[PDB]
RNA sequence: AGAUCUUGGUGGUAGUAGCAAAUAUUCAAACGAGAACUUUGAAGGCCGAAGUGGAGAAGGGUUCCAUGUGAACAGCAGUUGA
RNA sequence: UCUGGGUCGGGGUUUCGUACGUAGCAGAGCAGCUCCCUCGCUGCGAUCUAUUGAAAGUCAGCCCUCGACACAAGGGUUUGU
């Protein structure tokens, strides 16, 4: 019943679920899990992941 | 029962190595009978001792 | 004269191995 | 029971019903369809059955 | 097991008035069927059987 | 009767977990002997060397998962044996598993 | 009765340590009293031409080659074998 | 047993990431065919797009089946105040 998030994937990140990410420039991100999380890690443009909510708007 | 001396006599007939020399597996009692060269001879003639071709190793792909 | 059936039992003694093998070409019995 | 963490009354606000059998992203079956809609099991499925 | 969401009413806490996730176990009791009593007699061996 | 033929599917894959690599196909041959003795009761069971060549198409450690076969249980009446009956399991290509039933088949 | 005595024999240890260097075997058949190991066939693999291939020198001395045996030997077995 | 437990099949869950084939006036271009056409068509061509969150796996120690198939009142050894 808390905020609820969304990832790099664009899913909806239950509480109690993923990570949360604070870079030095001061923005804040969150990942449903390791695969979204290292996705966004590697510089990977979710517009080009066939199972990301952004690629399935673009498409 | 044992062919051991029928393949190698096949074989050096054949001209060939023992890798490429084919026994009828069903004719195993009428090789057996073949203790010389000259029945060796007659059992290739005949078609119950074969020369298998060579293993393909093909040159398309280098190509 | 080959027949259906003579033609059935070939497809076995004709057949010495699996796929890309040599086909039997021959097997005389003589005397 | 006399301390305060004991006697202390539990109000649950949400219960996690997401899938254990690995990274589990839906509370429910109704809500995994709404977010996904339809699929190809289910296009075929009202194609042979009518 | 699974975790919950529940808000916290610890007075002096730093999570006091906030929401907080928990692991739980859950534990299925179907209820229990009585089909016998047993009687102990205090001794000065112990309890036994009576 | 007893000398019916069925024909059945194997989950390979569900009887290799665990395997090592070296013995994976060596154990799937030990688990096909061993399943038909399970629906045919006959410790006599001959495995057709053409499925032989099915389980072993992919190397020894890249098992099929599925394996479409069809066991035969036919009478031993050929010499004087302990075992009145054996199986023989032949092999079925089969292009997909999907909805496939353990169907009995005629002679 | 002794001499870490001489020679020979026998125990416990003990059916124990162990039979773990170099990727790997499987299916059918034959012979046979008996087959994990022999043979044949079919697969899957390795050596990968500086070979686990084909031939010699030194050394060995009949190990070469056929047929047969199944005692002993080939540290499991064997219908196989230097 | 008011059956049972298996084996397949199905559904769910989940993992990865969009299969083969076909189609495209998509595609760097290139090589051929022009009575021709009035801007055209025939091949090779990585990659792209639609079919297609598709394809594939998923208990072997995942969950629910009641769909199909066969099997289960069988075996052996002992036990007396
Ligand atoms: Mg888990
Ligand atoms: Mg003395
Ligand atoms: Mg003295
Ligand atoms: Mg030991
Ligand atoms: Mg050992
Ligand atoms: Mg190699
Ligand atoms: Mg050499
Ligand atoms: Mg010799
Ligand atoms: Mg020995
Ligand atoms: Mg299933």
């Amino acid at each position: 019943m808390k905020v609820e998030l969304c990832s790099f994937s664009g899913y909806k990140i239950y509480p109690g679920h993923g990570r949360r990410y604070a870079r030095t420039d001061g923005k804040v991100f969150q990942f449903l899990n390791a695969k979204c999380e290292s996705a966004f890690l590697s510089k990977r443009n979710p517009r080009q992941i066939n199972w990301t909510v952004l690629y399935r708007r673009k498409h | 029962s044992m062919l051991r001396l029928q393949k190698r006599l096949a074989s050096s007939v054949l001209r060939c190595g023992k890798k490429k020399v084919w026994l009828d597996p069903n004719e195993t009692n009428e090789i057996a009978n073949a203790n010389s060269r000259q029945q060796i001879r007659k059992l290739i003639k005949d078609g119950l001792i074969i020369r298998k071709p060579v293993t393909v190793h093909s040159r398309a792909r280098c190509r | 004269i080959m027949n259906q059936e003579k033609l059935a039992k070939l497809q076995a003694q004709v057949r010495i191995g699996g796929k890309g093998t040599a086909r039997r070409k021959k097997k005389v019995v003589h005397r | 029971q006399t301390k305060r963490r004991a006697l202390e009354k539990i109000d649950l606000k949400f219960i996690d019903t997401t899938s254990k059998f690995g990274h589990g992203r839906f509370q429910t079956m109704e809500e995994k369809k709404a977010f996904m809609g339809p699929l190809k099991k289910d296009r075929i499925a009202k194609e042979e059955g009518a | 097991m699974t975790h919950i969401v529940r808000e916290v009413d610890r007075p002096g806490s730093k999570v006091n008035k906030k929401e907080v996730v928990e692991a739980v176990t859950i534990v299925e009791t179907p209820p229990m069927v009585v089909v016998g009593i047993v009687g102990y007699v205090e001794t000065p061996r112990g309890l036994r059987t009576f | 009767n007893e000398v019916v033929t069925r024909e059945y599917t194997i989950n390979i894959h569900k009887r290799i977990h665990g395997v090592g690599f070296k013995k994976r196909a060596p154990r799937a041959l030990k688990e096909i002997r061993k399943f038909a003795m399970k629906e045919m009761g006959t410790p006599d069971v001959r495995i057709d060397t053409r499925l032989n060549k099915a389980v072993w198409a992919k190397g020894i450690r890249n098992v099929p998962y599925r394996i479409r076969v069809r066991l035969s249980r036919k009478r031993n009446e050929d010499e004087d044996s302990p075992n009145k009956l054996y199986t023989l399991v032949t092999y079925v290509p089969v292009t997909t598993f999907k909805n496939l039933q353990t169907v009995n088949v005629d002679e």
